[PDB]
C-alpha cells in the first residue's frame, strides 16, 4: 500500500515488482517513496532507501523528516 | 482502504456526477469524517480483511445517503 | 383554501425548524470531535519530540 | 398565491443560517490550530530549555 488514491488503485504494486518512477525536477518524484515507505510503519515489512549523489542539504531533510515519522527505527 | 474504497464506490455509483464540482474534495474529507466517526467499526472491519460483502455495500450507501443529507 | 394554505404554512414552518436544528447539531458535534482529535494528536506529538 | 411564496422565501432563508454556523465553525478551527501551533512552538522552547 502507498497511502494514495491514485496510486494503490489504478497502478496496484505487490510485493517484489520492480516499478521505475519517473517525472523532472521538482515536480513530487521522491515525496511519493517517502510516504509509501511511511505506509509500512504498521505492516512492519523491511525497507532501506539509499541516497544516490544528491545535495546533503535534501539527505538531513529526509532524515529529519523520518525521525520526525519515528520510521528511522524499522 | 475504506478511504479510496468509498470514494470509488461514490464515484462508480454516480454519487459524485451530482454535487458541486470544487465541493468534491470537501465532501469527500467530510464524508471521511462522518463514516470514521459514526462507522468506525464498519471500516475498522473492512480494513482490517480486505474482503468485500453485500451487506457492507448497504451499509455503505446508507452511510451514503445520510451524508448526502448532511 | 385560506385554511389549508395557513395549515401547510405551519406544516413547513415546523420542518424549517427541526432541520436548523439537526443541521446546527451535526455540524457542532463533528467540529467538537475535530478539535478534540486536533488536540490529541499534537499532544502527541509533543511527547514524542520530547523523546527526541 | 402571494402566501404561498413568502413560505418558500423563509425555508430558502434557512440555508443563510446554515452558512453561517460554517463560518462559526471555520473560525474556531483556525483558532483552534493556531493554538496548536502556539503550542508547539512553546514545547521548541522547553526543548531549548533542556538544550541550556
Ligand atoms: N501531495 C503534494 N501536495 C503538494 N505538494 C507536494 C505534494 N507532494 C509533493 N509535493 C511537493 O513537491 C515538491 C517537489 O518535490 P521534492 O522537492 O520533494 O522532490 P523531487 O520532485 O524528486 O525533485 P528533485 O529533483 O529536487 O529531487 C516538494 O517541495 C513537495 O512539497
Ligand atoms: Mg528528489
Amino acid at each position: 500500500q502507498t497511502g494514495y488514491k491514485s496510486v494503490d488503485t489504478m497502478i496496484p504494486v505487490g510485493r517484489g515488482q520492480r516499478e521505475l518512477i519517473i517525472g523532472d525536477r521538482q515536480t513530487g518524484k521522491t515525496a511519493m517513496a517517502i510516504d509509501a515507505i511511511i505506509a509500512q510503519k504498521n505492516s512492519g515489512i523491511k525497507c532501506v532507501y539509499v541516497a544516490i549523489g544528491q545535495k546533503q542539504s535534501t539527505i538531513a531533510n529526509v532524515v529529519r523528516k523520518l525521525e520526525e515519522t519515528g520510521a528511522m527505527a524499522y | 482502504i475504506a478511504d479510496q474504497a468509498v470514494s470509488v464506490y461514490a464515484s462508480n455509483e454516480g454519487y459524485m456526477a451530482d454535487v458541486e464540482v470544487k465541493k468534491i474534495v470537501d465532501f469527500d474529507a467530510a464524508l471521511i469524517a462522518y463514516f470514521r466517526s459514526e462507522y468506525a467499526p464498519l471500516m475498522k472491519q473492512i480494513d482490517e480483511t480486505g474482503d468485500y460483502n453485500k451487506d457492507i455495500e448497504a451499509a455503505i450507501k446508507a452511510g451514503i445517503e445520510s451524508f448526502k443529507a448532511t | 383554501d385560506l385554511a389549508d394554505a395557513q395549515a401547510q404554512v405551519k406544516q413547513e414552518l415546523d420542518a424549517a425548524k427541526a432541520q436548523a436544528a439537526q443541521l446546527i447539531e451535526q455540524a457542532n458535534r463533528r467540529a467538537a470531535q475535530l478539535i478534540e482529535e486536533a488536540r490529541t494528536q499534537a499532544a502527541a506529538e509533543g511527547e514524542r519530540i520530547r523523546q527526541q
